[PDB]
């Protein structure tokens, strides 16, 4: 019942806000929360949240953050860290641009 | 900012309440994912606490019903209480924010 | 989680490469990081992410390894880095730290 | 309610394209994948609908060649809707 | 590289069933969407109908009841049948893939 | 659904940039494409979506999207560019086409 996380990059080739979407699926009896980090540093990114849509056995949800268009292709590493209080398990995903 | 300043009694007695505080300067405590860890006189260390941005907490096994880690939103301060010190808890305590910012730490000696 | 270092201390001359082998029981994926002990200074973290670099970190070292066996490999050691390196694992939330490996000048 | 379709990909320099479609007022639709505007060239794994009470949203995943991506060939996800009698689409240009 | 070729009678009598068959030269009738469109001499076109690769059709209400569209299987062909024709139905008929390749077209006269 | 193409027999000289437009009562959005019908040949689908080129379509012919009044410009007209052009709706399963335009080379 631990979460699975995948982060997708909805952006065109042209440089310069660019959205970044974190999808969390197959998780949370009870609940879990999502934190966004830049190069391992939290507190810099605030993503829009969505309510849980339940299948009845589990649920999925996602969050999306507006990352500045001048950071992509500069080598910055972005990540989505999903932590589930129940089961005491934390999972994360990591994305990068292409300089 | 990244300035985490440790404070505590320095010396306590075996039966007295041990209480430590961390002053966290930079970002906000409300950002969450703040922890409390300790390093023993040897080179082993262990995790001993978490505070969520929501106010929820987590306690490490073997310190059940003792840690009672608490935060103060207006002060931007966090603090630990272990009830009786028990004389074994002489490790250096550190304020680390989930591997992001490690601050100053300090030991507390227990003697009588 | 159970963590251990394969060697408590190591020594190497300036300019050469050093490495630390971190072993653990269970399977923690890639949820690891490295930590630089600085005696007399506040200790500081590195490789905060899962085997990926952290902001500011010197380019001498990046994360490596997976699952059960992780390594630190710092090439071209320079200045004052003769201290303990700790392996940290956060896969399971009752977070476990291993012992550090001390680097000596020779 | 006409469906709303968006396509996202992992990027990070075959690459999966995940087409997320929601807003099906009668809960019935089908999805076609196209390359440079020509359909029938790609086959995606089609997931069942989540059957959310708000709308029976669903998604699909396709493996698209890394070379075509590097050459700048665009891909698109087109959703056909037999009950509302409409067509919606989204386009991924990629980056040469 | 995937062509369509129209086939059917050149003339049909009034109030006589008219049937045309699309011959597909490539790809497969099991992928994408197929249709029937016709052009009238006065530089105007109308869409007559849609064929799903999985089976099932959609028809333009302006052709209601008289129009019957079906699909073959192993022969990679589709056909359109009109059970009512008048002189206003003389037109050039085209077979096409939705939003992709068009055939050359054929002209059908409705007259004695 | 409806279409309006109030243009006929437009002329262009060799090298000129000549445009064709189409309007509709519906805003449509990025749900259009265009045809090129040359007598004696099967018509080709030439413009994909609001503005794109189907594989094999030359770059000299560039479209422009809108929510009304969709357009196309043929840059650097050379030879064998005279055809009837049509505006094609994608918005709904019922389709409509305009009466099209004819191009002259004078
Ligand atoms: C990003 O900013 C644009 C500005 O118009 C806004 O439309 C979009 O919804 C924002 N997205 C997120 C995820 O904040
Ligand atoms: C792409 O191919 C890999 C190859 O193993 C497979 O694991 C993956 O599920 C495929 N994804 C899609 C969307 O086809």
């Amino acid at each position: 019942v631990a979460p699975e996380v995948q982060v997708l990059h909805p952006s065109s080739c042209t440089p310069s806000s660019v959205e970044l979407l974190c999808l969390v699926t197959g998780f949370s009896p009870a609940s879990a929360e999502v934190e966004w980090l830049v190069d391992g540093v939290g507190g810099l990114l605030v993503a829009s949240q969505s309510p849980a849509v339940r299948s009845g056995s589990t649920y999925s949800l996602s969050s999306r953050v507006n990352v500045s268009g001048t950071d992509w292709r500069e080598g910055k590493s972005y990540s989505c860290r999903v932590r589930h209080p129940a089961t005491n398990t934390v999972v994360e995903d990591h994305v990068k641009g292409c300089p | 900012e990244v300035q985490l300043q440790e404070s505590g009694p320095s010396l306590v007695k075996p039966s007295q309440t041990l209480s430590l505080t961390c002053s966290v300067t930079g970002a906000s405590i409300t950002s969450g994912y703040w922890n409390w860890i300790r390093k023993f006189p040897g080179n082993r260390l262990e995790y001993m606490g978490y505070i969520s941005y929501s106010g929820g907490t987590y306690y490490n096994p073997s310190l059940k019903s003792r840690i009672s880690i608490t935060r103060d939103t207006s002060k931007n301060q966090y603090y630990l209480q272990l009830n009786s010190v028990t004389t074994e808890d002489t490790a250096t305590y550190y304020c680390a924010r989930d591997f992001d910012v490690w601050g100053a730490g300090t030991t507390v000696t227990v003697s009588s | 989680i159970v963590m251990t270092q394969s060697q408590k201390f190591m020594s190497t001359s300036v300019g050469d490469r050093v490495s630390v082998t971190c072993k653990a029981s269970q399977n923690v994926g890639t949820n690891v990081g490295w930590f630089q002990q600085k005696p007399g200074q506040s200790p500081k973290s590195l490789i905060y992410s899962a085997s990926y670099r952290y902001s500011g970190v010197p380019d001498r070292f990046t994360g490596s390894g997976s699952g059960t066996d992780f390594t630190l490999t710092i090439s071209n050691v320079q200045s004052e880095d003769l201290a303990e390196y700790f392996c940290h694992q956060y896969y399971s939330y009752p977070l476990t730290f291993g012992s550090g490996t001390k680097l000596e000048i020779k």
